[PDB]
């Protein structure tokens, strides 16, 4: 179930999971703050984005080669971050921003604006 | 508002160490004397539902705050005298040097009366008591509380005989 | 330290927003100190103006949740709620390894 | 760190930022609270398999790992109280299946995950009390059937929805205080069973909630600091165990002649500011209070089963209510304080306070009581306070209260008897309306509010035989010299000068200032040793307004005609104005008979001291009296002075002379004689210099009837007008 990841594009690969990718998402982070939630997308297609992302960037999900994509476009200084992927098979709670709900984490890149 | 002669005891053999120290009239002058313990402004009012008391016969010793430190206080200065009283203190020493509003503050609750003496130090005396206290573990203190009508008497006889022997030297002329 | 004064002699008076005021007592001086959490025997109760450490009055207490509930008690009783008590009330085993009903 | 033998380490305040490597797998109890650790790695307690209790507060944590807490199925409490997490770690805490205690205190949480909760079969206290929550988790809740503590205390939440807390059967306490709560559904607090305390105090609460009623097992209640005015009847029906009922600071008009009520275990009933309230509650069933206490309220009457039932009552206090009659207190052992100031009560009967043993303290200040029995305070037993102050009282009963302590009397001026000191033994108070009735307790020494002092002497009047003796002479200086001149004078009664007029005239004044220097010293010998039961009545009766008239008329037109006379020297310096300055003299003496009239309209004035002079004594009363007073005075001396200074500069007269030089004498002793009376009237308005009021009695006693016998031996003695008008009248008699 382990959960690997890698104007930027960042691609994020599911290889352990057996099926049914439930509420995956993108958080970033600075040096010792939390983990702010950037772009989530829901099994239904359904995506939320934060408020100083929306149209800056996208989030798409292809269960094809059941990757996770996030295009990131027009990168401002304040961008540079650590960026995770993450991933919760159980249902249960509705979809959002908020860390506490995701099961899965990835490493994370580290994204310097250039 | 009598000025009054404080002395502070450590026995381990006695040594008395005094200072002085201005009566309040809202409290009463007589001569008290007992332990010495601090007591914190934040401690003594009746916001607090539940409180420890200890044996009668402790003396107060209450270091008051700048005014503006505490925006909001749960008593006034009259306020924290009476539990402390009602707590045991037979005497309460008021360091008035941080909180010069104090003064009026018992002036104000001079109207009403108090059960025990209330004595304010500030200065020098009042740095000494604190250090005292800070350095002391165990310590006790100490509190204690006609001749006319001759003079203008003898003026108005004199001035009456001044008066007559006038007269008796004009018409001695 | 977290507070905001702390005179050297009347003692740390305000804290920060989130801490604790306790007023510790010895010799002849009783002075404030900021804690993030009470002492044994003591529980905090939070308010908007501060946050005070209170004593516990819930008698054989060693630990409690506020004035009324134990949450640990002492060696040689069983807390059933949130009391001690002595004789454990029928129904439940007195010790169970960990002394509670 | 710290590590200890019973495996109990305390990695508190080291300042690291990772879980400490380098320790022993056995420990129980790991604290690295202090230090700030701002995340949880996954897998961050693999060397700890054998934690019973974690302590993470005040890190700055901002992030756990789902899998970081995995492993320890042996923890048993949880602290997280005081880190910056902004939610409920619902995936970390999840695999706990040992948990009891969990502390989220301090975190700015806003949102509760709906899956939150899942896994902990066995927590039992649970803290959120200081976040940011805007509703009550009613489906992450529901998953805790075993939780026996719970807070939501310090949140942002403003409304309670129904079957909140359905499956909470085992909570025992529910805290939920400083939240801005207006809404209480009906079915909110259902399934709430074995709850024994609610609190809700400080909430923003409009009316009284309706879903106490499913709380059978209810022992305490809180809601004081709310906005409840309206307590209806059967507002705590379904809550028959409740022992303490917080209310006050509610803004309260009526609470229900049936609220409190089979209430059998509550103990203290406090209710104040009710307002519409103006009936006795029904208290049938409730017999175990210890303390009553109905402040401001519109009642009228007590009911006599009071103490019938009620038996544990300890303290009483209906004092701001209008209650007209008092019932008998038979019965009540129990009862130690009954406070009844304030209210409208006009006698007190014999068997009023009947039995009632046990009763230290009594208040009844305030009253209407104008009639107490003799016998009413017979039967109290051990009484140490007694106040009945301001009652309009004209006897006071002596009988039973021998071992009073203290005792107030204050506001009763028509109570002018004077108090036995062989009947209040063991008295340490005292007040009384007059600063006499203290005079036989003196000063174990006994406190009295009115001082005796020295304006209001107890044995002798004037004081010490010095000052008796000189005022003794003083007075039969001015009586028979005055005489002396005034016959001299208007014996003629042929031709009359202006100054002759002026110096006859200051004559006669200074003859009324000796009267009333007469008056003080026959009052003086005859209570000589025993003014203490003359003072009232000399002070209340009009004795005193006589000798207060006639001390401020005297002087006022000594100082009225000096200055007519200074101005009448002037004129005649400078340059047929007889009639005018006659009419000038009449309104003058009018002008000082109105003055001295004006404080008999005024209330306070002459009473001050047993002297009748309402300026010297008095300070805080008549403020304006006296300073126009001595204003006036200090401007016709100082009209005199540059009036004489001004004639001096001018003039060069041989028998004009001798009258500019004795109206320069009279206007420079009667000054002198006058500014020390000034200086010692505005003396004790400032509290900045004390000086003794035996020495203010004794100068004032010397110096204010001093010119009216310093002015005529004066003229006597050194005035050729006066010999030839003594050889006139040895003529006329021969």
């Amino acid at each position: 179930v382990q959960l690997v990841e890698s104007s930027l594009r960042l691609s994020c690969a599911a290889s352990g999971y057996t099926y049914s990718p439930y509420c995956m998402g993108w958080f970033r982070q600075a040096p010792g703050k939390a983990r702010e939630g950037v772009a989530t997308v829901d099994l239904d297609g359904s995506t939320i984005y934060a408020d100083s992302v929306k149209g800056r960037f996208t989030i798409s999900q292809d269960n094809a080669k059941n990757t996770l994509y996030l295009q990131m476009n027009s990168l401002k200084p304040e961008d540079t971050a650590m960026y995770y992927c993450a991933s919760r098979t159980r249902a249960g709670v509705t979809c959002g921003l908020n860390w506490a709900i995701f099961s899965y984490w990835g490493q994370g890149t580290q994204v310097t604006v250039s | 508002k009598e000025t009054a002669f404080v002395e502070v005891v450590l026995f381990e053999t006695t040594y008395t160490t005094g200072l002085t120290g201005r009566f309040s009239r809202a409290g009463a002058t007589l001569s008290a004397e007992g332990e010495i313990v601090q007591m914190h402004p934040l401690g003594l009012c009746n916001n607090n539902d539940e409180e420890d008391l200890y044996e009668y016969g402790w003396v107060g010793v209450v270091k008051l705050e700048q005014p503006e430190l505490d925006p909001k206080p749960c008593l006034t200065v009259l306020g924290k005298a009476k539990r402390a009283v009602q707590r045991g203190a037979t005497a309460v020493i008021f360091d008035v040097s941080e909180n010069p509003e104090a003064i009026d503050q018992l002036n104000q609750g001079s109207e009403d009366p108090l059960k025990r003496p209330v004595v304010y130090v500030k200065g020098a005396d009042a740095i000494k008591l604190m250090n005292i206290v800070n350095k002391q573990k165990v310590a006790r203190a100490r509190i204690q509380h006609e001749y006319f009508d001759m003079g203008i008497f003898l003026a108005f006889f004199v001035v009456v005989s001044l008066v007559c022997l006038i007269l008796l030297v004009k018409i001695k002329l | 330290k977290g507070c905001l004064s702390c005179s050297k002699d009347n003692g740390c008076s305000r804290c920060q927003q989130k801490l604790f005021f306790f007023l510790r007592r010895e010799g002849m001086r009783q002075y404030g100190e900021c804690l993030h959490s009470c002492p044994s025997g003591y529980y905090g109760h939070r308010a908007p103006d501060m946050n005070r450490c209170a004593r516990c009055r819930i008698e054989n207490c060693d630990s409690c949740f506020s004035k009324d509930f134990c949450t640990k008690c002492k060696v040689g009783f069983y807390l059933h709620r949130g009391r001690c008590f002595d004789e454990c009330p029928d129904g439940f085993a007195p010790l169970d390894e960990t002394m509670e009903c | 760190c710290s590590c200890d033998g019973d495996r109990r380490v305390d990695c508190s305040g080291k300042g690291l930022t990772a879980v400490p490597e380098g320790l022993s797998a056995f420990t129980q109890a790991l604290d690295i609270s202090m230090n700030n650790i701002t995340q949880l790695p996954e897998d961050a307690f693999k060397n700890f398999p054998f934690l019973e209790e974690l302590q993470l507060a005040g890190n700055d944590l901002s992030f756990i790992h789902p899998k970081a807490l995995s492993g320890l199925k042996e923890l048993k409490v949880l602290t997280l109280q005081n880190n910056q997490l902004k939610t409920v770690p619902s995936e970390a805490i999840r695999g706990l299946s040992a948990l009891q205690s969990l502390r989220l205190d301090a975190n700015h949480i806003t949102s509760v995950p709906e899956d939150s909760f899942e896994g902990l079969v066995q927590l039992r206290h649970l803290w959120l009390d200081d976040n940011s929550l805007t509703e009550v988790p009613v489906h992450p809740l529901s998953n805790l059937p075993t939780l026996q503590a719970l807070t939501l205390a310090l949140n942002k939440i403003s409304s309670i929805p129904d079957f909140a807390f359905t499956n909470l059967s085992s909570l025992v306490v529910l805290h939920l205080h400083n939240n801005k709560i207006r809404s209480l559904s009906q079915h909110c607090f259902d399934g709430l069973d074995n709850l024994e305390t609610l609190d809700l105090n400080y909430n923003n609460l409009g009316e009284f909630p309706q879903a106490i009623k499913a709380l059978p097992s209810l022992k305490e209640l809180g809601f004081h600091s709310n906005s409840i005015s309206v307590i209806p009847d059967g507002a705590f029906d379904g809550n028959p165990l409740l022992r303490t009922i917080h209310l006050y600071d509610n803004p309260l008009s009526f609470v229900g002649n049936s609220a409190f009520h089979n209430l059998s275990d509550l103990h203290s009933l406090v209710i104040r500011g009710a307002s519409m309230v103006q009936q006795f509650p029904n208290l049938t069933g409730t017999v175990h209070l210890e303390s009553l206490t109905l402040t401001g309220t519109k009642i009228s009457s007590i009911p006599n089963n009071l103490c019938q039932e009620q038996k544990m009552l300890r303290t009483l206090d209906l004092s701001y209510n209008n209650i007209r009659d008092l019932p008998s207190f038979n019965g009540c052992h129990a009862l130690e304080e009954i406070s009844l100031q304030r209210n409208q009560i006009y006698q007190i009967k014999e068997g009023t306070f009947q039995g009632l043993i046990s009763l230290r303290i009594l208040d009844l200040s305030r009253n209407l009581i104008h009639e107490i029995h003799s016998r009413a305070f017979a039967t109290l037993g051990p009484i140490t306070n007694l106040d009945v102050s301001f009652n309009e009282l004209t006897s006071f009963p002596t009988e039973g209260l021998n071992g009073l302590n203290q005792l107030k009397l204050v506001g009763n001026f028509k109570l002018k008897e004077a108090l036995a000191a062989k009947d209040f033994v063991n008295l340490r108070s005292l007040s009384v309306p007059y600063a006499y009735q203290c005079c036989a307790f003196w000063g174990i020494i006994i406190h009295c509010t009115p001082s005796t002092g020295a304006f209001k002497p107890c044995e002798y009047l004037l004081g010490s035989w010095m000052i008796r003796l000189t005022v003794w002479f003083i007075f039969l200086v001015a009586l028979f010299f005055n005489l002396l001149v005034i016959l001299t004078t208007f014996a003629s009664c042929t031709s009359l000068p202006s100054s002759k007029l002026f110096i006859g005239l200051i004559s006669v004044s200074n003859l009324f200032m000796g009267i009333y220097t007469g008056i003080l010293t026959f009052l003086d010998a005859v209570s000589w040793g025993r003014f203490a039961e003359f003072g009232i009545w000399w002070e209340t009766g009009s004795g005193c307004k006589v000798a207060g008239f006639l001390a401020v008329f005297s002087s006022e037109s000594a100082i009225f005609l000096l200055m007519l006379a200074t101005v009448e020297r002037s004129l005649s310096a400078k340059d047929n104005h007889l009639k005018q300055f006659r009419v000038a003299a009449l309104l003058a003496f009018l002008g000082a008979t109105v003055a001295g009239c004006f404080p008999l309209f005024h209330r306070g004035e002459y009473s001050a001291s047993p002297l009748c002079l309402p300026f010297p004594t008095g300070e805080t009363p008549s403020l304006g009296f006296t300073v126009t007073l001595v204003l006036l005075n200090s401007l016709a001396f100082l009209l005199m002075a540059v009036i004489y200074t001004k004639l001096y500069c001018n003039l060069e007269e041989n028998s004009q002379s001798s009258m500019i030089k004795h109206v320069a004498w009279l206007i420079f002793t009667n000054c002198i004689f006058f500014c020390p009376v000034a200086f010692f009237s505005f003396a004790p308005l400032i509290t900045a210099i004390s000086i003794s009021p035996e020495i203010m009695k004794s100068v004032t006693l010397i110096f204010f009837p001093l010119p009216a016998c310093l002015n005529p031996v004066l003229y006597v003695f050194f005035n050729p007008k006066f010999k030839e008008d003594w050889k006139l009248l040895k003529r006329r008699v021969t």
